[PDB]
């Protein structure tokens, strides 16, 4: 409710899903040999963590909105890793430019990335700012 | 008080200038032997004049008189530091007429420590000094820490990037314009390519600053690290860097570090410093 | 009376700072009769009130007891000079003891007169600590002169100033060193003058950092304790139908949108490239300030039909863009979108009223501190007038010699030469006038540069003459006095001003306790039921066990150091990763992901603990067929810190106050912001010709490199090369427009006005956010450990949970028996 309803954490979770499909499309939107084994990686990260970004909601089970957000953020950090291989293999495989795929994976790599790290901050209980208060406390 | 503790009343007998003005006549001396000092003039490699010859007589004259003014105060905390100086000048003194030694004669600057020792005045405020060197322990810490953490995080991206400069074709003297310090190179790849007419980028180059200023092993990178964090400098190495590996990505290690050195380090420091120094204007005050 | 004598003042002054280099003949003809006629009424007013204030009036007034002084001096420098003194240097300094007239201004000054007895009482109490200080410098100095005394014996011809040979000129570079001013340069020197980057020789690279990590905590110590200890006992002793609008322009929707329309609209000018103003990207960009501009001026319109100092400013700002349709100027006056945003926010308001204040307070202080500076600047003038030209080839030592062609030859080498024309070249800062001595004086006291004017005027000659090689050694005397001054004494002070008044602005052990008292709660601790796991449970939560993995963090840690340049870190790391996956699954089983994703430190080591199996991953597929997935091995020693009860609390401290102002933080990046446009503006085609300070690494071409120059300006780099590397006839590069002819035309002398105030503003600012961190938390800042603390309740609230383990409110009275486990201090 208080970390899983309100509407920041919501709308972020909310542009993290379409960080998601767009990850999915500059996967499939093709337009040196790794950059398969890295990509399948980050999906498999991706499916790691909605599963339990899903199952954070029901049963009350809070908590685990912190480990999912890492996953996705894992997610993106691998992503632009795959990005620079392809930009090598440009400068190692005349006029070149980055067409569709490229600019949805930058874009999808941004979005995925700063979600998962503003969700892991809304998630994560407080910066306590008074002399009375501290992380990991009831409520 | 009220002690002999070394042999009864038959041996502290030349005990009755302690009272008399003493500590006028072996500071006055402590302040003419810190003059026989800045006098003296090293020359290159084993040369001399006969100013320095002579200040190697007086040199004589002052560890004797030095050692028997400690002989006339033995027979009666800083009186340590003073026997460790009087044992280290005889050491030097005798090591230096045995052969008949530059580590022996570094010890002797030791000598105007006397003088603090000398005024009670003075050993107050050292002591002051000290005490209000503790509360920046956790501070000093923090900085430590920081430093040994940036220093891996650099050994580990620039590990021998620094070894390529263009030198001329079939020579081996590096090719600078007029101003120009001698940053490195690369070629056929992302860092900087030079163009010097009759120049080439091949390896085997041993750093900018003479090999000084690099991050191959812990040590240099260590004192590139706190190098860069007193502020001075360190877009030397940013640019080194920054024009040797790529262009927008080692912009990164470079300001953070600047922003880890110059907020954090001020603010803790200022912040403890003006808290103790509170403290004691309250301690000063409410009394 | 006032007005009389400061007519006569003010007209002495003018006199003083009337001189400069090649003045016309009738100007001295006008300055030697004027100071004539001004000592005479001098002696005429001195006369005047002896006869009418009595014998015995004049000889005890500390505030008038040094007119006779000054009528009695002028009177002996014009009888010494009438007749034949030679040695103009004599002159020189007989001219400069005449400049000490101009303090009856200061002395009938009431308020300068306290500030004088402030002074004066703070120095006379520091003067013990300042004596040490100096005993500090000089026994550094003669270590100096024990190791690199004659050391450098180096077999080319590279000038090296700052050496170690005798008494003065150790004394001058361990000075240098001290004032932190590139000292890294009196580094190299003194390691490559042993054996070099080997074993025994980079040892001597810990003299110059005990030299300045010490050498800069007694100065500290020093001139922190005159604004904290005898400047805070200044102040403490003087203690004792126009509605269809009208509904959202007050709704959180108008505001918040207009608010994020500007931060958009301001990233206009970011996004640009001045080398070509007609490009592909331009268009783009002012396709977007149209709507950047409608949007704007509907809002003024929207709200003029309501109503009829912020208002005007948006004014303004919306209406220079209808006449962006001389030339250049209302271009470079047009990034003013992020100033009106104060009255947007209600956030930067207080911060702009109070720095407004704080200018305020600040004021009888930078007085002096400003006449300081312009007094110097005269004696400079008297002393160095001139005297800064010197030839291409140190052989030629005048004016009419230096002309032709001569040798250069590379690397001292004497069978590889080239010709270049010599010519007389004056230096950069020089001297000649108060205005370019108060220039030279400025840069000076942010030491960036010191050391290049010191050693040159050291070898002044005459005043018309080549540099003679260390002519003056007496000449550093007046560049230490005013380091030692200004740039030290007098900028302490002002910040003690500061720093005092915060506290001022910014008993009470018991307004404290009562906040924790109430607003406290109980603890969580997670103790489990269910032994099958709680047998895991007792060795997870163990020391031993926390022992051992600090341990092995500190392994790690040594392993990482091991590597150097030129197959032991692939698999001893695999083990390390091992390990630590380990623990994170042995403690993920000891909570159930209950207890584990509880403690932010665990949510922190599941990240390192993936980030490092990745590594390891992608480095098996390196070995099989992203180096900054490196650094997740690095972090692993970041947790170090959770044991770390005094650092932990310091950080927790120091950053709980970055979260409160962060709007201080937006004026500096606000300034940043406008700095930076108006750079890529006025300076943004100059050509990157390396060898000068404007090259491929430091321009104004794109906006970030814009903003890193302006960062390496504020950090205290060679910004006064910068400023003249960027001063009307550089070579502008040939992407950009110029007729044939017109081509060293790029900058501009405005970059005078440019550099200067943005080291003020800057500087300035970078006080603020320092302080404004500072007074915030006075409280940390200022605590006895020993009478009572929230860290005393904080173990009090741990202790509290231990046998309480969920809230449950209040426990059973029996666990009185916890009540023996707290202290006297709260029990
Ligand atoms: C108790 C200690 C407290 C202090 C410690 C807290 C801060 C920790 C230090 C911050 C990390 C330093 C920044 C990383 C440096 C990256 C620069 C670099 O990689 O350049 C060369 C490398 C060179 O690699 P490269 O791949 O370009 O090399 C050549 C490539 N080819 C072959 C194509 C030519 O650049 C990269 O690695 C590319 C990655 C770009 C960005 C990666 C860096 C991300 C770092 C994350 C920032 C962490 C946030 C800070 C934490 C908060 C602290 C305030
Ligand atoms: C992201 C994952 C977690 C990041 C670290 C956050 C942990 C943290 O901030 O803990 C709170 C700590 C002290 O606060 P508290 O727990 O109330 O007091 C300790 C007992 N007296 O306060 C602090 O930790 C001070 C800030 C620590 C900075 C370390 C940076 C950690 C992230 C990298
Ligand atoms: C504000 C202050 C600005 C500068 C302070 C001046 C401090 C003295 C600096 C040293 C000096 O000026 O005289 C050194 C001189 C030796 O040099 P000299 O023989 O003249 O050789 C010339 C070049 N070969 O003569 C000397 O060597 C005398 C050096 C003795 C001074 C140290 C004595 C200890 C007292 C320390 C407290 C002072
Ligand atoms: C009393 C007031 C304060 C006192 C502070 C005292 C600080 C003393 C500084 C100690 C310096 C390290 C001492 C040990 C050096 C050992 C050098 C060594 O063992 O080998 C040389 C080293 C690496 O090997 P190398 O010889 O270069 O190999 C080349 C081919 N053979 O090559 C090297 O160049 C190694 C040199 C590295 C030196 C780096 C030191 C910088 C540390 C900065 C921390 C300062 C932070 C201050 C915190 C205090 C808070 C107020
Ligand atoms: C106060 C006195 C404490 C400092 C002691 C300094 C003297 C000990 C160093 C020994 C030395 O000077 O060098 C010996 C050796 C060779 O050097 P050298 O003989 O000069 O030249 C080679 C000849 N072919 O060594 C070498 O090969 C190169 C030089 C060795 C390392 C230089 C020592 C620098 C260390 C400075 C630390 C002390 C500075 C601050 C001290 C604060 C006060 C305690
Ligand atoms: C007030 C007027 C005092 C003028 C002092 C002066 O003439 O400055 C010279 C001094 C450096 O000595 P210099 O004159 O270059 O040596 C002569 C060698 N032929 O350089 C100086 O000392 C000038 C600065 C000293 C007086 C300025 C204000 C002093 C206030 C406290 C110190
Ligand atoms: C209150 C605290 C105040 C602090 C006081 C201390 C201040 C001075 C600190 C300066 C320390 C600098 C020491 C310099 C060591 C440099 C080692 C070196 O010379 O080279 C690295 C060496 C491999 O290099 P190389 O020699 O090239 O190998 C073959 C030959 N080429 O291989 C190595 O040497 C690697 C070994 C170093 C790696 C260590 C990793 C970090 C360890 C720190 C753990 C905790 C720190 C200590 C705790 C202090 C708190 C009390
Ligand atoms: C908690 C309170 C804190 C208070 C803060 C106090 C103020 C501190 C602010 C200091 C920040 C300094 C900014 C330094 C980063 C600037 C980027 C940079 O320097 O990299 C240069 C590089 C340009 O390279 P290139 O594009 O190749 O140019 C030639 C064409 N090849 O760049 C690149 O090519 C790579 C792309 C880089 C662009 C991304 C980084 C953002 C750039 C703008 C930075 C922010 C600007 C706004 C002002 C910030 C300052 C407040
Ligand atoms: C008072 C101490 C410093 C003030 C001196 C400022 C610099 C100066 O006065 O020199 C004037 C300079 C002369 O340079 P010169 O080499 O003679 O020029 C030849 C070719 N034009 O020619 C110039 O460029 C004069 C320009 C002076 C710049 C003044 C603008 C400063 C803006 C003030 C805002 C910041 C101050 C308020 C913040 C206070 C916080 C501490
Ligand atoms: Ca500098």
């Amino acid at each position: 409710m208080s970390p899983t309803e309100a509407p920041k954490v919501r709308v972020t979770l909310f542009c993290i899903l379409v960080g998601i499909v767009l990850a999915m499309t500059a996967v499939v939107s093709d337009h040196s040999i790794s950059a398969a084994a890295i990509s399948v990686f980050s999906l498999g990260f991706l499916i790691m963590g909605t599963i339990c970004a899903l199952m954070a909601f029901r049963k009350k089970r809070d908590y685990l909105l912190r480990p999912a957000s890492m996953f996705y953020v894992f997610a993106g950090l691998c992503l632009f890793v795959s990005l620079e291989v392809m930009r090598q293999s440009v400068k190692r495989m005349i006029e070149y430019y980055y067409s569709w795929s490229f600019a949805c994976a930058c874009a999808a790599f941004v979005l995925l990335f700063l979600g998962g790290i503003s969700l892991l901050l809304f998630s994560l209980p407080r910066m306590p700012q008074n002399p009375w208060e501290s992380c990991m406390d009831a409520e | 008080f009220c002690l002999t503790l070394q042999n009864p009343l038959r041996k502290a007998c030349i005990s009755i200038v302690e009272w008399k003005p003493f500590e006028t006549i072996i500071l006055l001396t402590i302040f003419a032997n810190c003059v026989a000092l800045a006098v003296y003039l090293p020359m290159p490699e084993d040369d001399n004049n006969s100013l320095n010859l002579g200040l190697e007589k007086l040199e004589y004259f002052f560890l004797t008189v030095f050692s028997i003014e400690a002989a006339m105060k033995i027979i009666a905390g800083w009186n340590v530091l003073d026997f460790i100086i009087v044992f280290l000048g005889v050491f030097t003194a005798i090591l230096e007429q045995v052969n008949v030694v530059k580590a022996l004669r570094a010890f002797r600057v030791l000598r105007p420590l006397r003088l603090v020792s000398g005024v009670p005045s003075l050993q107050v405020v050292l002591n002051s000094i000290f005490k209000a060197m503790l509360p920046l322990f956790h501070i000093a810490l923090l900085v430590l820490f920081m430093v040994i953490i940036y220093a891996i995080i650099g050994l580990e991206l620039f590990k021998g990037k620094m070894h390529k400069t263009c030198y001329y074709i079939g020579t081996d003297i590096v090719a600078t314009v007029e101003n120009e310090k001698p940053s490195p190179c690369a070629r056929t790849g992302s860092g900087r390519p030079c163009t010097i007419n009759g120049s080439e980028c091949r390896g085997g180059w041993p750093g900018p600053n003479h090999g000084i200023t690099h991050f191959d092993n812990f040590g240099f990178s260590m004192l590139t690290v706190y190098q860069c964090i007193t502020m001075e400098g360190w877009t030397d190495v940013l640019y080194w860097v920054n024009d040797a590996i790529g262009n927008e990505w080692p912009w990164i290690y470079f300001v953070t570090l600047i922003l880890l050195g110059s907020f954090f380090i001020l603010n803790l420091v200022l912040g403890v410093l003006s808290g103790e120094f509170t403290k004691e204007r309250e301690k000063a005050k409410s009394r | 009376f006032y007005w009389l004598v400061i007519l006569i003042v003010a007209l002495n002054t003018l006199s003083i700072a009337s001189e400069h280099h090649n003045q016309p003949l009738w100007l001295t003809h006008l300055q030697d009769i004027a100071n004539r006629v001004l000592l005479s009424l001098f002696t005429i007013e001195m006369l005047l009130k002896m006869y009418g204030l009595g014998l015995r009036q004049y000889f005890m007034s500390i505030f008038n007891r040094f007119d006779c002084f000054v009528v009695c001096s002028g009177i002996l420098e014009l009888l010494l000079v009438e007749s034949g003194a030679m040695t103009p240097l004599g002159i020189s300094v007989l001219r400069c003891i005449r400049l000490l007239r101009l303090f009856k201004i200061t002395k009938y000054w009431t308020s300068l007169s306290n500030l004088v007895a402030s002074l004066l009482n703070s120095i006379r109490s520091i003067a013990s600590l300042l004596l040490l200080l100096f005993l500090f410098i000089i026994i550094f100095a003669l270590l100096g002169m024990q190791l690199f005394g004659g050391r450098y014996d180096f077999e080319d011809t590279e000038v090296r100033r700052s050496n170690f040979d005798n008494f003065p000129q150790a004394l001058i570079s361990v000075f240098q060193v001290l004032t932190g001013e590139d000292w890294n340069s009196v580094m190299y020197n003194g390691i490559m003058a042993y054996g070099g980057p080997s074993y025994p020789g980079v040892l001597v690279c810990i003299y110059f950092i005990i030299l300045f990590v010490c050498g800069n905590y007694i100065l500290l110590n020093v001139f922190l304790a005159i604004a904290v200890d005898n400047l805070a006992e200044a102040e403490s002793l003087t203690s004792a139908v126009r509605v269809l609008c009208h509904r959202i322009v007050n709704a959180t929707w108008f505001t918040n949108f207009i608010l994020l329309f500007i931060l958009l609209s301001s990233a206009a000018l970011a996004a640009e490239d001045p080398i070509r103003a007609e490009s592909v990207r331009n268009q783009i960009l002012g396709y977007f300030d149209i709507a950047f501009t409608s949007v704007f001026t509907v809002e003024i319109v929207l709200k003029m039909t309501t109503y009829g100092y912020f208002n005007i400013l948006d004014l303004l700002v919306v209406a220079v863009s209808l006449i962006s349709m001389v030339v250049k100027i209302l271009r470079v006056l047009r990034v003013l979108r992020p100033l009106r945003a104060i009255n947007r926010a209600k956030g930067l308001k207080h911060v702009v009223q109070c720095v407004f204040v704080a200018i305020r307070t600040i004021g009888n202080i930078v007085l002096v501190t400003t006449l300081l500076q312009f007094m110097f600047a005269c004696i400079g003038v008297q002393l160095f007038k001139g005297k800064f030209f010197s030839c291409n080839d140190l052989s030629k030592m005048t004016e009419e010699e230096c002309r032709g062609y001569y040798y250069v030859y590379k690397d001292g080498d004497p069978t590889q030469m080239e010709l270049r024309p010599r010519q007389w070249i004056h230096n950069d800062f020089h001297f000649d006038n108060v205005l370019s001595a108060m220039m030279s004086l400025f840069t000076v006291s942010t030491f960036e540069g010191w050391p290049q004017l010191l050693y040159r005027a050291i070898d002044s000659n005459e005043e018309d003459m080549g540099p003679v090689y260390n002519n003056r050694v007496e000449m550093a005397i007046f560049f230490i006095i005013y380091i030692i001054l200004i740039a030290f004494f007098m900028m302490n002070i002002f910040v003690g001003f500061v720093i005092v008044t915060f506290q001022e602005q910014g008993d009470k052990n018991q307004r404290q306790c009562v906040q924790y008292a109430l607003k406290a709660r109980p603890l969580r601790c997670y103790i489990p039921k269910n032994p099958y796991q709680y047998q895991v449970w007792y060795v997870v939560t163990s020391s031993y066990f926390e022992y051992l993995m600090f341990a092995l963090i500190m392994l790690n840690t040594i392993c990482l150091g091991m590597q150097h340049y030129h197959h032991i870190s692939d698999i001893l790391n695999v083990a390390f990763t091992i390990i630590f996956t380990l623990e994170m699954i042995l403690k993920l089983l000891a909570f159930k992901a209950r207890g584990y994703f509880g403690d932010p430190w665990n949510v922190f080591d599941f990240l390192i603990v993936i980030g490092s199996i990745i590594d390891v991953i992608l480095s098996e597929i390196d070995t099989f067929l992203s180096a900054f997935f490196r650094l997740f091995r690095v972090m692993r020693l970041i947790k170090l810190l959770s044991r770390a009860e005094g650092v932990r609390t310091l950080l927790w401290t120091f950053i709980k106050s970055f979260q409160a102002l962060p709007y201080v933080a937006l004026l500096i990046v606000m300034l940043f912001f406008i700095y930076a446009v108006i750079g890529m503006q006025m300076f943004g085609k100059i050509a990157l010709v390396d060898g000068t300070q404007i090259n491929r690494n430091n321009n104004f071409q794109t906006f970030p490199q814009a903003v890193l120059l302006l960062f390496r300006c504020a950090t205290g780099e060679a910004w006064q090369e910068i400023l003249l590397a960027c001063s009307y006839g550089k070579l502008c590069d040939p992407e950009s427009d110029y007729a044939p002819g017109e081509e060293y035309t790029c900058g501009t002398n405005f970059a005078y006005y440019y550099f200067i105030s943005f080291y003020m503003l800057c500087a300035f600012l970078i006080i603020n956010l320092f302080v404004a961190v500072i007074m915030d938390n006075f409280d940390y800042l200022t605590r006895d450990w020993s009478i009572l603390g929230p860290h005393h309740l904080d173990e009090f609230k741990a202790i509290w949970a231990e046998y309480d383990p969920e809230a449950k409110g209040r426990i059973k009275h029996l666990d009185v028996t916890l009540l023996r486990r707290i202290q006297p201090p709260l029990g």
